[PDB]
């Protein structure tokens, strides 16, 4: 938006790296100093999530990019996940391969 | 967690927030400049105050790190650029006093108007009218009176303010663990913490004096030639062996001698190389000029401009309905947003200025991947040098005839070459002594080597000795000639125009070697030279993340400033002047004066 | 094979043999202490002499390594701890003289007995009788005469010995590449060879002075309060604005003000928290107390005591048929053998002392996996601090009511809290100035800044200035008050009781943050705090294999000593004193004296 889309947030500080396919909604104050800060935003105690503020005047490097990951793996129960199987026509009075 | 991790986290947070807020502020300032309206003015104002308050509070929070335990040179430099207390070190009273002094200085210089004895209602201000006279007036008395009255009116009122500003800045910088404000200014070239590339503030003065020692001969011969040529235009006023008056340099302060080409033209029968009429015949416009500059820059091997550049940048005056500042400006709004504001007309001057602005934007884009506190040039002079090398390489006849501006049925000759070299020397090497003496006088004043009761005396003596410009009439000590200049009264460093003027030729001579040049340095063109383009980009990419000496070594191969390329550029002009500067005694006698 | 391999092999062999021999010696000493008999005495004697001779010959063999080519910090520290020549550097004559001087000093201090003019056969020695008087006597003249006579009898005889001991130790330490014996003592806190954690001997004095600069206000107010309260008990002898006599501090030397609680009790109507009678009603014993301490320690996350502890340790006096020293002692015999010797009675004091000894044994077991030369605390003060933090956390009302000692029908109030805080300040912060001034005087004497003819004068002046304790009567220079103390005449460092007193609160405040405390620091309990226990064990495990600064950083997060936790502990008491210390002028005038 011309005024900046601040609805998209991203994590900037975390105690450790996330595991594969891990999801963390925690919004606790990241302890960057020595004391716990008692859960207040101040010096050496920063909020983990930061905003983006996408604008139409940003450069290609900073413009927003919608990313998706459809992701397909293997187990036991047979599945209905199977591509469309197409079709042909129906001929009669001639031996063909069906 | 050691202090290093805290510093890194704070620097990342500051990078993000300052990038956002600086983009906001630059966008507001661009909206104001491109459209002068009260709403855009308010937007610029509130954005600027919020950004400045954010920066101040961040610097206050940054001072909580000792900075001696840290070892990462990058974080160290970021903190140094962000931990500088600045003017807040002095008590609030001194702060208010210095702010008021600066404001009144700037306003008196801007709102200065001189009344004249010709008519009780014939006052003219500085920018219009007075500059027209000082540039085109051929009458001795007229320009003399104007040059004397402007000073007697502005410097006499600014002297009580300068007497306060000098001491205030001295007490401010000294509180910052410096020697004086002159030393605080020299801190830009300070390099520490990296052996083999370090550079102290005190070495700058010595190196500048060493370079001027080699600049002197060429300037001496140029001054002798200009004097010998001015005797016919201003007879009965100039000496054969004496210095030159201050009101015959072509401008109010004599900073540039461009206005003297009309009088000191070696061969005025043949006109200079001008492609103005050749552009209108081909129906050229701002879009075409900028696209040609783009093709030239990419031919050297640099990336193409951003899509938003051609979309958001205003390259032509829409008329007096969307009023904007007509000054050529490069706008790096940040976050990949780059624009150029310029009222591009169909003229060779506009062509060169567009090339300069495009080179500046290319430099800005080079270090775009660096932190916010390091998204800047190596020093105050590298940016303008990188911008001027492009205009130099573009103004060559070969480049003008390769893109279709100059007709192929025209081969350059020695006469036009000498004319162009001399006209370039009027502004490149003709202004080096002025800048050098001004900076030396300012440094000596800030250090206290010149007592308060010897300011103007020492100023005029240094002028006579270095620049060879004598005072037209006796000046009382209540005068203040240095304050009459914009950069002096507005508290702006002036040494950048000297170090940058040298870096320009240092880069020009460093890129010609890569292009396999085979002629004089003034005929070099870096076009179609991929190796030179890559060598330059390898330095522009660094920006401020590395010392300026290391950056200079990447392109020129030298760790320290060098002026030999400057002399090599004007070597043919130097030989021509030496061959012509034998009809009279070369040099000037400082003891002689026109009064 | 480089010198490093030889050093490693020698260190392994020495580790094995010294472990064996030190276990033998500790076993002999334990058999002696637990049973005072001539046979056990002979066993202790021969074991000790053989162990000392082995150590001396090993150190002699260890000196064959230059120690400059080695790079392993562990082997370096082991050699430094084993290569110290010690007293053998001086010639044998000086060795015999210093040994005789030390022996006669110790014996004269121990065998010192004062005859009195009350009766020709009414002499009483120091430990019994004299301490009883100095603690419980309310008569001015009695305690004054006792305090004067003990000094006049002991210091006057020790002064000729101290005049020799000082110079002998100075010539001994100086031969060891040190400045003086005072600097040799400060070598314990010396950290070198590791940038970022190094610590020089000279920085200790500066840091101690900086910490005392912050300790002063609280001590000033405490002294003012004690003085204002003593005016009623000792009228006609104390000044409103002057210092306090030396014989009204509650002990022979005033090291601790515990005996002044009976006189300076804020609210004597309510008795202090005492669980003595509550223990006998539940049929408590040494076994139960030690098992409760075990459950408390394991609740924090520390390992359980060894099986041999409950089997080999003697926790209760078997009576006067197996006579033993009744002093609370922690015995680390080595090779996984740990025991505690204490005549545990049914009393809160015994409870706290057992907690302290169990904490000491836990610390000893922490670094059990380290070499013999590194099986020790970070410094001389870390062990006692780790032992005292446990007694502090255990004496809280919440802990006493959680284990069943304090009745649940009792909620603490502000009166008892203030009483307990003040009674703790009488011994924790009330003794810090004494230790500080004593150590400073000893350092200045060893360095030679105090001439021989100004010892007692400077001592009394420093006392008046720092501790605010004036001399009761004029003292001639033949007196020796410092030698009257055990730690001074017996050649024992005294700064440990200051650095340790600060490390105590540094750890207390560092562990409360992990336990998520929500109240004052004096109410914190590390019980059931697994994170605090693990953070502490991560430091106790290091022992001496790492610098003491790095160890302090592991728990407290700071590289250097800090006293702010000490002030935070007594912050409520400080506010209460400030509110009460307004009826008279705070401070003392050193110019006033009772004579
Ligand atoms: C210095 O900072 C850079 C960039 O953040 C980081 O990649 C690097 O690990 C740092 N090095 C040190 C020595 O801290
Ligand atoms: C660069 O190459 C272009 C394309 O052939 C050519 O027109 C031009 O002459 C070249 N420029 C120079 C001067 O090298
Ligand atoms: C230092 O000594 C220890 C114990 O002998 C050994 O484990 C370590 O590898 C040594 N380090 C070096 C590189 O000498
Ligand atoms: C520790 O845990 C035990 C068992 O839950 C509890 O009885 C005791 O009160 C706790 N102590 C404290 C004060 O944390
Ligand atoms: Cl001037
Ligand atoms: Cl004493
Ligand atoms: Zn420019
Ligand atoms: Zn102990």
């Amino acid at each position: 938006k011309v005024g900046g889309n601040y609805n998209y947030l991203y994590r900037l500080f975390r105690k450790s790296n996330l595991k594969p396919f891990e999801r963390d909604i925690s919004t606790e104050i990241y302890q960057a100093g020595n004391k716990p800060c008692n859960g207040v935003a101040g010096f050496n105690c920063y909020f983990p999530l930061r905003s983006y503020g996408f604008r139409p005047t940003y450069g290609v490097g900073h413009q927003p990019y919608r990313v998706v990951v459809l992701s397909f793996e293997l187990l036991h129960a047979p599945a209905t996940v199977c591509g469309p199987k197409k079709s042909t026509n129906l001929v009669k009075n001639k031996c063909v391969n069906f | 967690s050691t202090i290093e991790e805290q510093a890194k986290t704070f620097l990342d947070k500051f990078n993000h927030e300052a990038e956002d807020l600086f983009y906001q502020s630059s966008l507001a300032s661009w909206n104001y400049n491109t459209n002068i309206t009260e709403e855009n003015v308010q937007n610029m104002n509130n954005a600027g105050d919020k950004w400045s308050a954010f920066l101040k509070e961040q610097s206050t929070l940054a001072q909580m790190y000792p900075l001696q335990e840290i070892q990462n040179l990058t974080v160290k430099l970021q903190l140094q650029a962000l931990q500088q207390n600045g003017s807040s070190v002095l008590s609030e009273d001194k702060s208010k006093r210095l702010n008021t002094i600066l404001n009144t200085m700037s306003t008196i210089y801007s709102t200065g108007k001189v009344c004249n004895p010709d008519n009780p209602q014939e006052c003219l201000l500085l920018e219009p009218g007075l500059n027209e006279i000082m540039a085109n007036s051929l009458d001795y008395n007229e320009r003399l009176w104007a040059w004397e009255s402007w000073r007697s009116e502005v410097g006499k009122q600014l002297r009580p303010l300068y007497e306060e500003y000098v001491v205030l800045k001295n007490e401010m910088a000294r509180a910052n663990h410096y020697e004086d404000y002159g030393d605080y200014w020299r801190g830009d070239y300070e390099v520490n913490g990296v052996d083999g590339y370090d550079y102290s503030r005190g070495q700058l003065i010595e190196d500048v004096e060493h370079t001027f020692e080699e600049i002197k001969p060429l300037y001496e011969h140029l001054h002798a030639y200009v004097r010998a040529k001015l005797m016919n235009a201003y007879p009965s006023y100039i000496s054969p062996i004496g210095c030159l008056p201050a009101h015959l340099l072509g401008d109010m302060w004599g900073r540039f001698w461009t206005n003297l080409y009309s009088l000191t033209v070696p061969f005025g029968q043949k006109p200079n190389i001008d492609v103005t009429d050749a552009m209108v015949d081909q129906a050229w416009d701002a879009q075409r000029i900028f696209k040609e500059a783009e093709k030239f820059f990419v031919s050297v091997g640099l990336p193409n401009m951003t899509q938003g550049f051609w979309e958001n940048s205003m390259l032509t005056d829409p008329g007096n309905v969307q009023k904007a500042v007509c000054h050529p400006t490069a706008w790096d709004l940040g976050k990949g947003d780059f624009r150029i504001l310029m009222c591009t007309k169909v003229t060779m001057d506009d062509f060169l200025t567009a090339h300069h602005e495009m080179g500046h934007i290319q430099y800005d884009m080079a270090y775009a991947a660096q932190p916010f506190l390091l998204r800047n040039g190596a020093n105050e002079g590298f940016h303008e040098a990188v911008g001027e090398i492009m205009s130099l390489s573009a103004a060559t006849p070969k480049h003008l005839k390769s893109i279709g501006l100059l007709s192929p049925d025209f081969q350059e000759d020695n006469e036009t070459e000498i004319n162009f070299l001399l006209k370039q020397a009027l502004t490149i090497v003709g202004t080096l002594p002025f800048t050098y003496m001004l900076e030396k006088w300012r440094w000596m004043v800030f250090k206290g080597e010149i007592p308060k009761d010897q300011w103007m005396k020492k100023w005029w003596e240094m002028k006579r000795e270095i620049v060879g410009v004598v005072e037209p009439v006796p000046h009382d000590e209540t005068y203040c000639d240095p304050a009459s200049l914009f950069h002096v009264s507005n508290d702006y460093s002036f040494i950048r125009y000297y170090t940058r003027t040298l870096y320009q030729f240092q880069f020009q001579e460093a890129l010609c070697q890569a292009a396999k040049h085979e002629g004089p340095l003034h005929k070099c063109d870096i076009s179609n030279s991929t190796e030179a383009g890559q060598k330059l980009f390898n330095m522009l990419r660094l920006g401020k993340s590395e010392p300026w000496t290391l950056a200079l070594e990447n392109v020129v191969g030298a760790k320290n400033m060098n002026v030999r390329p400057l002399l090599n550029y004007f070597e043919p002009l130097f030989t021509w002047l030496k061959d012509q500067n034998k009809n009279s005694f070369v040099g000037w006698s400082t003891d002689w004066s026109p009064y």
